[PDB]
């Protein structure tokens, strides 16, 4: 009170100092139930891969797909994101997303990278500048390898240029690396760029297969259909605390209402555009969002040339969120109510009024 | 195959007129004993609604009509199918309509929803096929000749299996359907609604509101649109291909949309029970 | 190309406006323990540029 009014020595009367503002308690977000999720288990888990240059695309769109529980696998070898951090994927919408299939051998994972060159990275497979995606590679020995000799697979020893970017070259003609075309049998100025890969049971780790998968994304103009999956804690009512359904973010007290909100309605709003009722995602139950409690602090003083007793007036409050006197006005701690009445020596409210009686103290 | 139907009896168009239809839900949003002012794409009230109509007289030449033309898409459209029968069946969309930019089709045939986004090849008429028999005296499907390719589909939506009745009824028409066919930025919202009626060649008048049915974010330049309808075929009209194209009963409304402001009065129980137009008269203003 | 000069690439939260930081301990970027080794999911917070 003497800091309001810049002095050390406050008349008689009642001072607004400041505002009662009860704080909230949790951070409750419900979003709706996890469903339809990507099929990110099927382009990793698949009993028959294909060749280096027949990466078959298996694109998905509309779906919740979930990058954290590949990352956090302990499964993989090199996974190896670019244009954003190998965590915090599941907090961005993209609008499709491109898978890859190929059993690329050894050295040839390191060649599946922006600004690389190599054999696949020139042949068979050809990685664009800056662009979001990752790689997950894993042992190819394990299931794919054939004890006895593999040769299922299928390798382009060498090219005529550069491959595109995302582009697959399925021109399978026997190139003509001598003189003029041979336009037949193989091995006079005749060279077939597509002969064998080869493998061997008994092989070390730098020269045997292995499965990657080059997952890439894309910002297109269309919505973001592939999300990320959002969590949700639990369901605390009957307390002032922070809510976030599905991006009504406020705060206040999530109590149980009355009212049938239609099957497609969610939200609710009061006449002055104000929500005052929404629907869980999760469970289909209404509540109602109630203002957190606040008001106004006044401080009722008979002035410090007479003692330096003072009580406290919460405004709008029920006296169960802060002697204890509840009024039609709010909560005055500090005064005792006296069944007695005289003239008012200090406005309260309500018909209320709180004086300096003796042994001395404030009586309302 | 694309067959060109023939055979048709040409006739002028009609108009009828829309009383104070066309009032959809803006948003989700609960509101209880108020009066919302909201500016949307809504259909004026008392509009030139285009008429549409399918039927086949007997006795002379006759007025055999198999109305399903190609109508432009500005910012939205207006469908109140009014039959008895199960004829419409659904709607296709995009900007050329062939294999060179992407398309919607929407087919409600009686074994599931269709609805479907690619590079189809719809032709000048995507029929559809209904065929009666004397032994197994039971309305089947016998034609399904909207397109004829295949593209990279960027959506697919095939719904639970359901058996129609697909049957040819007489009488009076007792069944409205109502869609609303929105596009805002990236989406196609679809507003649909059923009703009750005991009509023969008119529009019903009243207030409906129709309710919020899918949300489909295929973003995607729709400029122009076509309905689609069943033909029966049966063995009282026989001939070539395009000669047994019987339709029965069937007449469908069309009609546009343009931002208008609406005054919504919501009930206790949150339902929208009347309108004001605010630009049709000084009084609604 | 020296090898000297160094830069941080992984680090919790984002650095307040005026502070050094010249602590080198393993950043254990998934939900695997490190225990002060390197390898996956557990990056060295520096990187020489070239
Ligand atoms: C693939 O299979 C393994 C072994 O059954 C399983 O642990 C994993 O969850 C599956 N999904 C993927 C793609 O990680
Ligand atoms: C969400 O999941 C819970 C628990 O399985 C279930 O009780 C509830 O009905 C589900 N709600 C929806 C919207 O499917
Ligand atoms: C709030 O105060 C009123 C008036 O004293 C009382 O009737 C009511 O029970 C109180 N409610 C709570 C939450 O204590
Ligand atoms: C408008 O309504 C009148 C009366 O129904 C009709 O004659 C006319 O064809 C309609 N549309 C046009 C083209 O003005
Ligand atoms: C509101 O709904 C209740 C039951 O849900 C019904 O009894 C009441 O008549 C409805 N109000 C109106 C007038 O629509």
């Amino acid at each position: 009170t003497k800091c309001t009014l810049k002095s050390f020595t406050v008349e008689k009367g009642i001072y607004q100092t400041s505002n009662f503002r009860v704080q909230p308690t949790e951070s409750i977000v419900r979003f709706p139930n996890i469903t339809n999720l990507c099929p990110f288990g099927e382009v990793f888990n698949a009993t028959r891969f294909a060749s280096v240059y027949a990466w078959n695309r298996k694109r998905i769109s509309n779906c919740v797909a979930d990058y954290s529980v590949l990352y956090n696998s302990a499964s993989f070898s090199t996974f190896k994101c670019y244009g954003v951090s190998p965590t915090k994927l599941n907090d961005l919408c993209f609008t499709n997303v491109y898978a890859d299939s190929f059993v690329i051998r050894g050295d040839e994972v390191r060649q599946i990278a922006p600004g690389q060159t190599g054999k696949i990275a020139d042949y068979n497979y050809k990685l664009p500048d800056d662009f979001t995606g990752c790689v997950i590679a894993w042992n190819s020995n394990n299931l794919d390898s054939k004890v006895g000799g593999n040769y299922n697979y299928l390798y382009r020893l060498f090219r005529k240029s550069n491959l595109k970017p995302f582009e697959r070259d399925i021109s399978t003609e026997i190139y003509q690396a001598g003189s003029t075309p041979c336009n037949g049998v193989e091995g006079f100025n005749c060279y077939f760029p597509l002969q064998s890969y080869g493998f061997q049971p008994t092989n070390g780790v730098g020269y045997q297969p292995y499965r990657v998968v080059v997952l890439s994304f894309e910002l297109l103009h269309a919505p973001a259909t592939v999300c990320g999956p959002k969590k949700s804690t639990n369901l605390v009512k009957n307390k002032c605390v922070n809510f976030n359904f599905n991006g009504l973010t406020g705060t206040g007290v999530l109590t149980e209402s009355n009212k049938k909100f239609l099957p497609f309605q969610q939200f609710g709003r009061d006449i002055a555009d104000t929500t005052d009722a929404v629907r869980d995602p999760q469970t289909l139950e209404i509540l109602d969002i109630t203002p957190c409690s606040f008001g106004g602090v006044s401080v009722i003083t008979p002035g410090t040339n007479t003692s330096n007793q003072v009580a406290v007036l919460y405004q709008g409050v029920n006296c169960t969120e802060v002697n204890v006197f509840q009024t039609r006005a709010g909560c005055l701690i500090g005064a005792e109510h006296v069944n007695n009445s005289y003239e008012c020596d200090i406005p309260i409210g309500a018909g209320i009024c709180a004086s300096y009686q003796t042994s001395q103290s404030i009586i309302a | 195959q694309c067959v060109n139907l023939t055979t048709r009896t040409q006739l002028p168009p009609a108009y009828t007129n829309s009383f104070t239809r066309g009032v959809y839900y803006p948003d989700k949003v609960f509101r209880s004993s108020v009066l919302h002012s909201t500016q949307d794409l809504f259909l004026p009230f008392f509009s030139n609604v285009t008429w549409f109509h399918a039927i086949h007289v007997s006795g002379t030449n006759g007025t055999k009509r198999f109305d399903n033309p190609v109508l432009p898409f500005n910012d939205g459209v207006y469908f109140a199918s009014t039959e008895k029968s199960n004829i419409i069946r659904g709607w296709i969309f995009g900007t050329t309509l062939d294999s060179k930019t992407q398309s919607l089709l929407i087919v409600n045939n009686a074994t599931n929803v269709v609805i479907k986004v690619c590079e189809f090849q719809f032709c000048n008429d995507p029929f559809l096929g209904v065929y009666y028999h004397k032994n197994n005296k039971s309305w089947m499907e016998s034609e399904f000749r909207v397109y004829s390719s295949a593209n990279n589909c960027t959506f697919e939506y095939v719904s639970q299996p359901f058996l129609m009745d697909l049957e040819g009824k007489q009488g009076n028409f007792k069944n409205l359907r109502e869609f609303v066919f929105k596009n805002i930025d990236g989406y196609f919202k679809i507003y649909s609604k059923h009703t009750p009626i005991n009509l023969v060649r008119d529009l019903p008048q009243g207030f409906s509101a129709l309710e919020p049915l899918v949300d489909l974010p295929i973003g995607i330049n729709i400029t122009r649109f076509q309905t689609l309808l069943a033909l029966h075929r049966s063995y009282l009209t026989p001939g070539d291909s395009s000669s047994g194209w019987t339709a029965g009963a069937a007449a469908y409304y069309v009609g546009y949309l343009q931002p208008r402001t609406f005054l919504l009065k919501y009930n206790e129980n949150g339902t929208i029970t009347d309108a004001v137009d605010c630009a049709l008269d000084p009084l609604s203003e």
